[PDB]
RNA sequence: GGAUAGUGGCCUACCAUGGUUUCAACGGGUAACGGGGAAUAAGGGUUCGAUUCCGGAGAGGGAGCCUGAGAAACGGCUACCA
RNA sequence: UUCGGGUCUUGUAAUUGGAAUGAGUACAAUGUAAAUACCUUAACGAGGAACAAUUGGAGGGCAAGUCUGGUGCCAGCAGCCG
């Protein structure tokens, strides 16, 4: 009947600063200057597509 | 017979004579199935006392 | 004059063909909606939107809509500038609706 | 000889349900 | 000491470790890499085009039944098939097969519904104020 | 020295080996024309700014020119690509 | 929450009278390069003042009506169809 505390495993899951690098480039690099203008013109776009 | 899904309008009125004033399309519809019987029944009731 | 269809050179290579329904006869209106590929639907301007009108939307609605044109006509017959361009309004928003 | 449109073609107010006239004004 | 730099000059620093610090920001990411578009619905758009396939619920005996009132439907933009939800079915009605349906956001799983079909808004046939084009 | 309205590796001849950089040079991305401004916010901040005013560039895409005080002009000209 | 409690001119699906007025139509003038419109104004223009305001939301009730299930007369669903 005895249950023993779990031991909280150290992440070997990517942390977020560091799933940005397992694609085929750094993704950071890649990243529009004016993300406000980004999402409301495709928002505009894909209603006319 | 026709293929289904071919769209028609009804009317009961022809002929100049009788047009009046009143809208002369009468109905609309779409036809849905072709068959060579149809099996159209209707409630029979009888009374006693 | 004209009696039947009319078919006349129209550009380089694009030809036309002219029929003039008769307005008074219904089983008209029904077979040209089936084969007409532009239609030029006359309205009365002063006089505003008709039975016989409104009927041959409702058939081409039914029976696939053709490229539909207004035109107004008896516009001269209004005798002011303020009814004339206040009665176009409404009949082309009502055309609006119907097309 | 000329069949003008009547009321229920014009407006095409359609099927609406009932609204008391106080909500005119 | 909170474990942060706080010199006069250190400026530089605290810049540097801000902006790298940012991108841990999963809003963050999406918005500058224009990746938050990918879980919307509709990938983005406002409104779903689509295909009429059929309308499952036409048999169902009970009147006005959630099953009645939905339709299979195709997306045009990528052809994954979904079901949309209709007001009633006197509007399941004016919808048949291979109608162009235009879908919007909304029994489970049923996440849009149907606001345009043929060109003309469900509810404008249904207040019967226009007629369906064919 | 040539050239230009004229300074200047702007170009030419001869010389040296220099110049920038962890205070991020160089390279890559930018749904990057910049600003006066607009929105929000209690304050710090965050976003937007093609768009009535100023400044820069362009006239389908390159290259080169006559005229004229002023143009590498295109509702001027010549070649090449579509 | 049942138990009940607090309060007074309230309701009518009833009749009925003459006063005001602009949306609109229109002599004219004003306006304008010439026009339209506005501001003005002779004359017409209201009782369903039909001279017919909309967009959403919530909740009823009904049948010799219809479907489903069952420790009888019920319940669920719903009912443009009797
Ligand atoms: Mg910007
Ligand atoms: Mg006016
Ligand atoms: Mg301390
Ligand atoms: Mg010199
Ligand atoms: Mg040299
Ligand atoms: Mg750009
Ligand atoms: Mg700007
Ligand atoms: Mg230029
Ligand atoms: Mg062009
Ligand atoms: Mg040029
Ligand atoms: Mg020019």
């Amino acid at each position: 009947e005895q249950s023993n505390k779990q031991h909280r495993k150290a992440k070997e899951k990517n942390t977020a600063k560091k799933k940005l690098h397992t694609q085929g480039h750094n993704a950071k690099a890649f990243a529009v200057a004016a993300p406000g203008k980004m999402a409301r013109t495709m928002q505009r776009s894909s209603d006319v597509n | 017979l026709c293929s289904p899904n071919t769209p028609f309008c009804g009317v009961q009125i022809v002929a100049n004579s009788d047009t009046g004033n009143g809208f002369r399309i009468a109905a609309t519809g779409i036809v849905e199935e072709i068959d060579v019987n149809i099996e159209i029944v209707k409630k029979l009731k009888l009374v006693g006392f | 004059d004209i009696q039947g269809p009319i078919t006349v050179v129209s550009g380089k290579h694009r030809r036309l063909t002219f029929l003039e329904c008769p307005a008074d006869d219904l089983n008209a209106m029904i077979d040209i909606a089936k084969i007409a590929d532009l239609v030029l639907l006359l309205i009365d301007g002063n006089f505003g939107f008709e039975m016989e009108t409104m009927e041959f939307l409702n058939i081409a609605q039914h029976h696939g809509m053709p490229r539909v044109l207004g035109v107004a006509t008896h516009l001269d017959l209004f005798k002011s500038q303020s009814t004339l361009r206040a009665s176009k309004k409404r009949l082309k928003h009502r055309f609006w609706t119907e097309v | 000889g000329k069949r003008a449109i009547n009321y229920q073609i014009l407006k095409n107010k359609g099927l609406t349900p009932k609204r008391n006239k106080d909500n005119r004004n | 000491g909170k474990g942060k730099p706080r010199g006069l000059n250190s400026a530089r620093k605290l810049r540097v470790h801000r902006r790298n610090n940012r991108w841990a920001e999963n809003n963050y990411k999406k918005r500058l890499l224009g990746t938050a578009f990918k879980s919307s619905p509709f990938g983005g758009s406002s409104h779903a085009k689509g295909i009429v396939l059929e309308k499952l619920g036409i048999e169902s005996k009970q009147p006005n039944s959630a099953i009645r009132k939905c339709v299979r439907v195709q997306l045009i933009k990528n052809g994954k098939k979904v079901t949309a939800f209709v007001p009633n079915d006197g509007c399941l009605n004016f919808v048949d097969e291979n109608d162009e349906v235009l879908l919007a956001g909304f029994i489970p799983g049923v996440r849009f519904k149907v606001v345009k079909v043929s060109g003309v808004s469900l509810l404008a046939l249904w207040k019967e104020k226009k007629e369906k084009p064919r």
